[PDB]
RNA sequence: GAACAAUAGUAAGCACAAUCAUAGCACAUAAAAACGUUAGGUCAAGGUGUAGCUUAUGGGUUGGAAAGAAAUGGGCUACA
RNA sequence: UUCGCCAGAGUACUACUCGCAACUGCCUAAAACUCAAAGGACUUGGCGGUGCUUCACAUCCACCUAGAGGAGCCUGUUCUA
């Protein structure tokens, strides 16, 4: 993809190899962000529309306490929430 | 609307011992079968709806399931799925296709330690054994559900039923199985019957086209046939007619075994034969025994004709036939 | 049809049940009849399990009746089958030593031989194209050209016979004229031989 | 003379034919459905091309 | 505004469906068939908008609406 | 950077004019008058004697039975009166 281009250390023969100097920093951010709004009693919500590790990310949220979606995701969903959930929904503070 | 229901308990009981007191019987055994016939009795409501009727009966059965409340009161969801907008179905499916996992991860260990304890279960076809209707398993989980959601959780299933079975995997099963009522075509012997001296002698009812026949067969005498108080050949001059009388005797090979006496009232000529033959087919029953009754039933003998005359449509010259339809 | 899709047509023939044991496959197909459990239909008035009918008079002396007369149908029927008998009696009585056992006096075996000579090998259909209809041969099948040949019959019969004469004995003289291949029935089935053989190469027409 | 009295053979192996036609027309359809002379019916190959569809856009 | 190995749709209302009737079920037949279309038919079932009549387009009495050159539609009885 | 072309539609690849081995020709190219629109692309619907696939159980063809149109009579319209 286009966007990516700076992230990539380079290309290894027509595979491209992602520089991981960036990847720790950016996930040291995440790790960092993600137990924050944990920590003040956020809701996190565990998104993957992969059908080798729903199972995996399924019980990785139960055991966290969090939520996961790895379903087929409605369309009014997040948007359209008091239809589709009920008439009072809290929306999810973060979505992995 | 916990609290509707919970009213709605406390005054069915109130209402229920008004009910007793009223109808004077005792209060601690008033069923609710008696509830029913004590309603139909007090408001005497001809309807043809049996739905329509009035009803008192418990509130936990009339009233439609409902959700439960999903959140507490900071709005976090008390179940972990509840973000995927089914949150009952997709439970379902996550514990079903856990334990095809643990299944197979414990199959995989008695494997590596050379052990098969287990055995398939899935097999219960005498019992009768049909999986949920999908009208049902909304019913179960309480949530909607679609066509090809069901299909894919039945197929979950049988994935599941297919490998070896532990005990607790059974029990979860067992929950989605249903038992089929028994199925068998069979018809019930009449016993023979003895009266007054008289010796193997059996009844027998038929029915065609606006004609019912009673024939009582006595299996000692000779062949003859006394319907009406006058001769068979008299009363059938037709010879279609007295044919379907040796149908019957016929196919058994006892023409002249038997002696009959009939009375059959209204219809034709050809409905009387008929009703007369269906009679002697199921009268006949008693005398023979049970694998050529199979052979009876193959042969339509003891199956009644449904072919009745049809109405005659308002607007149309017969049943099916319209007048002359002139286009211009 | 007050009869459902499962319901089934009962089998009549007695022999089929009586000697059962003398075959394999065929007793795994009655034994699931009734243990599958399907219903079967009530037995139709017309047919019986008596050894003096036969399926081929049945349905020709349907096609006989006119209205809803069954009675009238089944005695002309029987007087047509007594009048070729009668016939063939008298013919037997008067022949020579070589002629006695040539003649046939079995009804049942001239009917079934006479309607066996009167079906047409190979019918027409029109098709149309170009504007146009075309006379186009094709292989009828056998239920069709059965039930043909029985039409002719009773088409001829009903038509060019004098009032005075009776049905029963004209259909007598017309089935001994089959059985000699000479009957005017013959002579229709040979014409439309003529038509299919003249239009033999539009054959290509039909696409089937 | 349009006889079929030395015809048999040829009008036995005419019936022979309108049998043998008439039981392949009345089987080709059914089984060329899920047969596939080795490639996959239609309905198969959509759903497979829309598990990886083409992409004009982005 | 749909892809189920699912790609923006959601839950209710009416109709279909199911149910009910034709005294068992089943099948079949009845019954049902929304929103609209044809300014479709009905001021002469009755009511009524607007326009018209008011010693008259209102009310009553007596007598009378014949007739088929011909053309056609749907039927009964036939031509045995 | 530079050249050519474009000022509503119809009248109009026309009338008049200049040049041309063209002479029923080509190039150049108006106005009187009429209208308040002409025109480009798209959306839904209807339709198609457009193509592909599938289907009509009184049904379109193939095909089954009984009838109407022919005559008298009964009754209902049009016309005649
Ligand atoms: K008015
Ligand atoms: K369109
Ligand atoms: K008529
Ligand atoms: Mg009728
Ligand atoms: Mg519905
Ligand atoms: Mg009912
Ligand atoms: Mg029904
Ligand atoms: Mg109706
Ligand atoms: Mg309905
Ligand atoms: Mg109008
Ligand atoms: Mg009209
Ligand atoms: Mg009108
Ligand atoms: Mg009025
Ligand atoms: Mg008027
Ligand atoms: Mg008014
Ligand atoms: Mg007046
Ligand atoms: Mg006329
Ligand atoms: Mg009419
Ligand atoms: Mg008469
Ligand atoms: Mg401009
Ligand atoms: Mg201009
Ligand atoms: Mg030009
Ligand atoms: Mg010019
Ligand atoms: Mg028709
Ligand atoms: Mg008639
Ligand atoms: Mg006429
Ligand atoms: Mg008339």
């Amino acid at each position: 993809h286009r966007f990516m281009e700076p992230y990539l250390f380079g290309s290894r023969l027509g595979q491209d190899i992602i520089d991981l100097e960036q990847t720790a920093a950016h996930l040291q951010l995440a790790l960092n962000f993600t137990a924050h709004v944990a920590y003040r009693e956020g809701i996190i919500l565990f998104v993957s529309r992969h059908r080798q590790f729903a199972h995996l990310i399924e019980t990785t949220a139960r055991d966290c306490g969090e939520y996961a979606h790895t379903r087929y995701f409605k369309g009014g969903l997040l948007t359209n929430a008091p239809l589709l959930l009920g008439p009072g929904v809290r929306l999810p503070d973060l979505i992995i | 609307t916990v609290d509707f229901i919970k009213k709605q308990i406390e005054e069915f009981n109130i209402g229920k011992r008004h009910l007793a007191n009223m109808m004077g019987e005792d209060p601690e055994t008033f069923t609710q079968e008696d509830i029913d016939r004590a309603i139909a009795y007090l408001f005497p409501s001809g309807l043809f709806e049996k739905r329509a009727r009035p009803i008192m009966k418990h509130p936990e059965e009339i009233f439609p399931k409902q959700r439960a409340i999903q959140w507490g009161e900071d709005g976090r969801p008390f179940h972990f799925l509840f973000y995927t907008g089914k949150q009952s179905y997709y439970s379902l499916m996550h514990d079903t296709y856990g334990k095809l996992l643990d299944v197979e991860k414990h199959h995989n260990q008695l494997r590596a330690k050379d052990l098969l304890a287990e055995k398939t279960k899935i097999l219960k076809d005498p019992i009768g054994s049909r999986w949920l209707i999908k009208e049902e398993l909304e019913e179960m989980l309480v949530e909607k559900l679609s066509d090809q959601d069901y299909a894919q959780f039945i197929r979950l299933l049988e994935r599941l039923s297919a490998l070896p079975c532990g005990a607790t995997e059974e029990d979860f099963v067992n929950r989605f199985r249903r038992s089929i009522p028994i199925q068998s075509k069979k018809q019930l012997i009449e016993p023979l019957q003895y009266d007054e001296q008289g010796m193997a002698f059996s009844r027998g009812e038929g029915k065609r086209k606006t004609a019912k026949a009673e024939v009582v067969v006595y299996g000692q005498g000779s062949g003859r046939i006394d319907v009406n108080g006058v001769d068979y050949l008299l009363y059938f001059p037709v010879t279609q007619d007295r044919e379907q009388l040796m149908f019957p005797l016929h196919f058994l090979d006892r023409l002249g075994k038997h002696d009959m006496t009939c009375a059959v009232s209204g219809g034709g000529r050809s409905a009387q034969a008929g009703a007369v033959r269906l009679a002697m087919a199921r009268a006949l029953c008693s005398f023979v025994t049970e694998d050529e009754v199979e052979w009876m039933r193959q042969a339509g003998l003891l199956t009644a004709d449904p072919r009745v005359r049809e109405r005659k449509k308002p607007g149309q010259e017969g049943a099916r036939r319209k007048f002359t339809w002139k286009k211009r | 049809s007050r009869y459902g899709p499962e319901y089934k047509d009962p089998q009549i023939d007695k022999e089929y049940y009586r000697k059962p044991l003398a075959e394999q496959t065929e007793e795994e197909k009655y034994e699931r009849d009734f243990k599958k459990t399907q219903l079967i239909k009530a037995a139709p008035a017309t047919k019986t399990s008596s050894v003096f009918e036969d399926p081929v008079i049945s349905k020709f002396t349907n096609m006989m009746m006119k209205g809803g007369n069954k009675v009238l149908a089944r005695s002309l029927m029987t007087q047509t089958l007594e009048a070729v008998k009668r016939k063939q009696f008298a013919k037997y009585h008067a022949a020579s030593a070589e002629e006695q056992a040539t003649i046939e006096r079995n009804p049942y075996t001239i009917f079934h031989q006479a309607l066996k000579n009167c079906e047409p090998v190979i019918g027409l259909v029109p098709i149309l194209k170009g504007g146009h209809f075309y006379q186009v041969p094709v292989p009828l099948a056998d239920r069709r050209r059965r039930f043909l040949a029985m039409k002719w019959m009773i088409a001829e019969c009903r038509e060019k016979k004098h009032r005075r004469v009776l049905m029963p004995e004209k259909l007598s003289q017309e089935l001994l004229e089959a059985f000699h291949n000479q009957g005017p029935v013959i002579k229709r089935k040979h014409d439309m031989h003529k038509m299919a053989e003249a239009n033999r190469a539009l054959a290509h027409y039909r696409w089937w | 003379e349009f006889r079929d009295e030395a015809c048999r053979k040829e009008i036995q192996d005419f019936f022979d034919c309108a049998s043998r036609a008439e039981a392949a027309r009345k089987m080709r359809s059914i089984q060329e459905n899920l047969g596939e002379l080795g490639s996959l019916p239609p309905k198969k190959l959509n759903k497979l091309l829309h598990r990886f569809p083409n992409k004009p856009h982005v």
